[PDB]
């Protein structure tokens, strides 16, 4: 639908993010063609965020919530679950399907 | 009112205007007064303490904003928000 999750390597299949829990992830963001626009791995600093706060796009909110600790997954996010018709001028084109390589390192 | 709370509220609102509503002018409207407040210099010990802690980071974020205003290159604006995000996390209790 809006976000498809395909496992690259498995987690414990038991430790899923709760409410008020901080997800710690490494991500690589690419356009559908496969052109990289961002990576936390380029900065050697994991990205931290809290689920259910609308801090991140809907695809991450619903995608990362399905992942268990240790899991590396590919998220294919349709425009309506990403930056939609508007996109982000000079970053994300209009109507862009985004592919994120996401690794859920731990929860805090 | 404490400089860290004014910067917390301003950076949060500015990020909402730019990333939420694709409104760079609105973002700049929120940031300019806070940068001006810094430029007037610290008055209290807590304001002096804040300026010493995060003065450098906030100055480099403004520099990237000025570079963006000339270039029109969003990459320069994302560099500024990388520093603003860094400051936001450090200052936020
Ligand atoms: C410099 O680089 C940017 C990130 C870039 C922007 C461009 C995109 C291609 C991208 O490269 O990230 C990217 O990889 C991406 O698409 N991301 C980032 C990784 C998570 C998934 C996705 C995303 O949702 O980003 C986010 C997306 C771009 C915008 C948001 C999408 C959800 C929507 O509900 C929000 O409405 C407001 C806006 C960016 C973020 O993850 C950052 C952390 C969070 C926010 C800005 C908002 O949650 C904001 O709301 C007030 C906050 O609470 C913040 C913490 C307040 C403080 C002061 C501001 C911090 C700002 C940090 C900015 C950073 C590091
Ligand atoms: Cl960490
Ligand atoms: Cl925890
Ligand atoms: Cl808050
Ligand atoms: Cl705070
Ligand atoms: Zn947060
Ligand atoms: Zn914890
Ligand atoms: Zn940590
Ligand atoms: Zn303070
Ligand atoms: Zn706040
Ligand atoms: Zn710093
Ligand atoms: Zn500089
Ligand atoms: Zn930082």
């Amino acid at each position: 639908m809006g976000v498809q999750v395909e496992t690259i390597s498995p987690g414990d299949g038991r430790t899923f993010p709760k409410r008020g829990q901080t997800c710690v992830v490494h991500y690589t963001g690419m356009l559908e063609d496969g052109k990289k626009f961002d990576s936390s791995r380029d900065r050697n600093k994991p990205f931290k965020f809290m689920l259910g706060k609308q801090e991140v796009i809907r695809g991450w909110e619903e995608g990362v919530a399905q992942m268990s600790v240790g899991q590396r997954a590919k998220l294919t996010i349709s425009p309506d679950y990403a930056y939609g018709a508007t996109g982000h001028p000079g970053i994300i084109p209009p109507h862009a399907t985004l592919v994120f390589d996401v690794e859920l390192l731990k929860l805090e | 009112i404490l400089w860290h709370e004014m910067w917390h509220e301003g950076l949060e609102e500015a990020s909402r205007l730019y990333f939420g509503e694709r409104n760079v002018k609105g973002m700049f409207e929120v940031l300019e007064p806070l940068h001006a407040m810094m430029e007037r210099g610290p008055q209290t010990l807590k304001e002096t303490s804040f300026n010493q802690a995060y003065g450098r980071d906030l100055m480099e974020a403004q520099e990237w904003c000025r570079k963006y205003m000339k270039s029109g290159n969003v990459k320069d604006l994302l560099q500024a928000w990388d520093l603003y995000y860094h400051v936001f996390r450090r200052i936020s209790k």
